[PDB]
């Protein structure tokens, strides 16, 4: 019942917050679970749960305000947030903005987010989001799961990389029950679009139109053993999608999906081994290779 | 007669609130000191065990917004007495059909005296004769609590109801127990499982002790059973029990569903992660619509084996998983000194599993089993 | 009369440290007892907080190298009252 936020740090550094709960917020502004905000680091947060919040977790700053780095996530549940894990530096997010010299380093584990809504419309009935990544350098994610039983409250994307985003680690991801979204994980190109991202060990239940999707202008992503399940869709359309050629992929498997592989405007229906650059293979010695 | 004068000044400073020996108990190994706190409870005040063996002739309820703290594990003891009957859990609470709000439970031992019963017996029938059942309940925290000697589970956490409820696979069980934090606790000489939730959503199962049970049947340290979903289990510990953790559900039973564990050990268990859903790993059988979502990191298994013979002498595994859609294993390590004690498979996936990640994982020691991670095919592979 | 030999024969035996109602706390959810927190925390002592809902008119400043233990959750609570005016957090 705050009238911000549940817990938040400002400005300090060296901060266990551990075996802690947030929730139920009397507002509709920024109302975070949990919020690390302008000028913390070196923050641990490990096995705290948030409910009826906006972000479960935020990790950002304001405009005018240094951006929170080097924060860890050992484990949490976010229930019923509107961004489970929103990450992001207010006033760089747009192409003409400047570019935060302070946004580095997220290490997150073990992240649970159920049934993400925006019932209660909070920040003027924004997305929502499990997870969301902006103008940050440096994310690691290992091992995320989302979970829904009504399709109705997410409809947008599932997950997001943007707003200028770079280094991006998705790794070992469960999203299921989102059989009415547009995508599951969505790498968003255009003016100020993410880029440098890994996204592996995927597998989506149901789970976005587009199950993985790349944007356009994005230069590097590694795409690694995704394989969806798209029968219980609305409309499915590919398992992964990227409008662009130079994206990596590898290990695609899928059933329900009229594509697993979309890529430069060509299916590749039964998958595709991508990669670009010099290309080395069973040989013992080389020298150039364009 | 000067005494009393000078407690009941103690008794109305209320340093801990009100003391269960004001109204009449002894905790002195042998007086009945039932009545004592079912009058302290219903005062409306947090009620403080002193130190002292509280038995109990039946179960303790607990109505909504009651806070009972102890003076410590081994230290404010409450024990079941060896004429007791059968049908009735040590600590519950008291609405069953439709449960409680916000009770808080601190620093205690529950000896649920099942010693006095014989060899070998343990629940009747149902959630019934736990050292510790919540039905039903919101907002429960459950603190620095000893079960020792328990005739079903040592902490069982379940929906509305004495009986579990078998609504077949796909449903979901009326009244749920929701916003359940289990820290702490320990759990040993059990019938049936050492921690576990049912029908159940929002538990955190952090730092607890569960170990060896009195029996030789589905004996799990920790057990995420039936129409269980969204649970925590972090840092916790398993020793000499089937499996270390179990998250599966019987057949008529929906499956446990997004189910998390930040680290665990698991030390001389059988199966130590031990992922399934029974009556949908046949090839004829209906597939599982509730089997979905594990994420697992730092999981230790040391030395499985199953020389207490659980399961009809079931083979050791470090992990297995069926059934199960969408799991993820992020660093896991095995070690065994003693070959011998796991022979088959050290890791397997099977009976229909689907969307499995093993990422980061060390097994050593264990010389002489015929596989060290198996994906098994055939016609339910 | 008696009672008060009796409690602050307690009060001196420091069980928990020196206690809040020992420098005149109610905690009885009406009567304002923020004189005796300001007090019990400039002692130097452990500050220990019993059952009951101690109100309070202005803000709980702590200065430095202080404990202060309650008896636990909705046991030991600690309110604003009514009347209290804008700018200042419960406990700082
Ligand atoms: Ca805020
Ligand atoms: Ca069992
Ligand atoms: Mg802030
Ligand atoms: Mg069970």
């Amino acid at each position: 019942g705050f009238g911000d936020d549940g817990i938040t740090t400002h400005h300090s550094q060296y901060i266990n917050i551990l075996n802690c709960y947030s929730h139920d917020p009397r507002l509709t502004a920024n109302c975070n679970g949990f919020e690390i905000d302008d000028g913390s680091r070196h923050v641990v947060l490990s096995n705290n749960r948030s409910k009826g919040c906006y972000g479960g977790i935020e990790i950002k700053a304001h405009g005018d305000a240094p951006a929170a780095y080097n924060i860890s996530i050992n484990g949490h549940m976010s229930v019923e947030d509107v961004r489970s894990y929103n990450f992001r530096h207010i006033g760089h997010h747009a192409a003409t903005a400047p570019q935060s010299v302070s946004a580095k380093n997220i290490v997150a584990s073990n992240l649970v987010s159920i049934r993400p809504n925006n019932k209660r419309g909070f920040q003027d009935n924004a997305t929502p989001r499990v997870l969301a990544v902006s103008a940050y350098y440096g994310v690691v994610i290992n091992g995320l799961t989302g979970y829904t039983d009504d399709p109705n409250l997410l409809t947008e994307t599932v997950v997001s990389v943007q707003f200028r985003a770079r280094n991006c680690s998705l790794n070992g991801v469960v999203l299921t029950g989102f059989s009415n979204s547009e995508n599951g994980i969505y790498v968003i190109g255009g003016s100020r679009g993410g880029d440098a991202v890994n996204i592996s060990n995927v597998t989506l239940n149901n789970s976005g139109r587009y199950g993985v999707s790349i944007g356009s202008g994005i230069e590097n992503v590694s795409i690694t053993n995704i394989s969806g399940i798209g029968d219980g869709i609305n409309s499915p359309v590919a398992l992964v999608s990227t409008i662009n050629s130079n994206p990596e992929i590898s290990g695609l498997s899928s059933i329900g999906y009229p594509t697993v592989a979309r890529v430069a405007g060509t299916d590749y229906n039964d998958g595709l081994t991508l990669f670009n650059g010099a290309f080395r293979a069973s040989t013992t010695s080389s020298g150039k290779i364009h | 007669h000067f005494a009393d004068l000078v407690i009941q000044v103690i008794d109305e400073l209320k340093q801990f609130g009100v003391s269960v020996k004001t109204y009449g108990a002894k905790g002195d190994g042998v007086t009945d000191d039932i009545r004592a706190f079912e009058k302290a409870i219903e005062s409306g005040f947090p009620v403080y065990v002193p130190y002292g063996t509280f038995m109990v002739s039946r179960g303790i309820k607990l109505p909504s917004n009651t806070v009972l703290t102890g003076a410590g594990k081994r230290n404010a003891v409450i024990r079941f007495m060896d004429s007791v009957g059968r049908g009735e859990s040590l600590m519950y609470n008291e609405n069953v059909t439709t449960g409680n709000e916000n009770i808080f439970l601190s620093s205690f031992t529950l000896d649920g005296n099942n010693k006095r019963l014989g060899q070998g017996i343990s629940g009747i029938g149902g959630s019934r004769e736990s050292n510790l059942s919540i039905r039903a309940c919101h907002n429960v925290y459950i603190r620095d609590i000893e079960a020792v000697d328990c005739t079903l589970h040592g902490i069982d956490i379940t929906c509305g109801g004495l009986d579990y409820p078998y609504l077949g696979d796909g449903t979901t069980a009326p009244n749920p127990s929701e916003n359940i934090w289990i820290e702490n606790c320990e759990a040993t000489g059990f019938g049936d499982d050492g921690i576990t939730t049912h029908h159940s959503q929002y538990i955190n199962i952090l730092n607890c002790y569960s170990h060896d049970p009195r029996l030789t049947a589905n004996c799990n340290g920790f057990e995420i059973d039936d129409g269980s979903r969204h649970v925590v289990l972090s840092n916790n510990r398993s020793k000499g029990c089937y499996g270390g953790i179990e998250i599966k559900a019987h057949g008529d039973a929906p499956a446990a569903y997004n189910i998390s564990i930040n680290g665990h050990m698991s030390v001389e268990d059988v199966r130590s992660y031990n992922f399934r859903h029974i009556g949908h790993h046949a090839a004829t059988a209906p597939q599982s619509v509730s089997a979905k979502n594990i994420v697992a990191s730092n999981l230790v298994s040391i030395r499985p084996n199953n020389k207490r013979g659980f399961q009809d002498n079931a083979t050791p595994r470090v992990l297995a998983v069926s059934a199960y859609y969408g799991v993820v294993i992020n660093g896991l390590t095995g070690y065994t000194d003693d070959p011998n004690l796991l022979t088959e498979t050290v890791v397997s996936v099977q009976f229909r599993a689907r969307n499995c990640s093993l990422n980061g994982v060390v097994l050593t020691g264990f010389s002489n089993s015929e596989n060290g991670i198996y994906v098994i095919g055939g016609s339910r592979g």
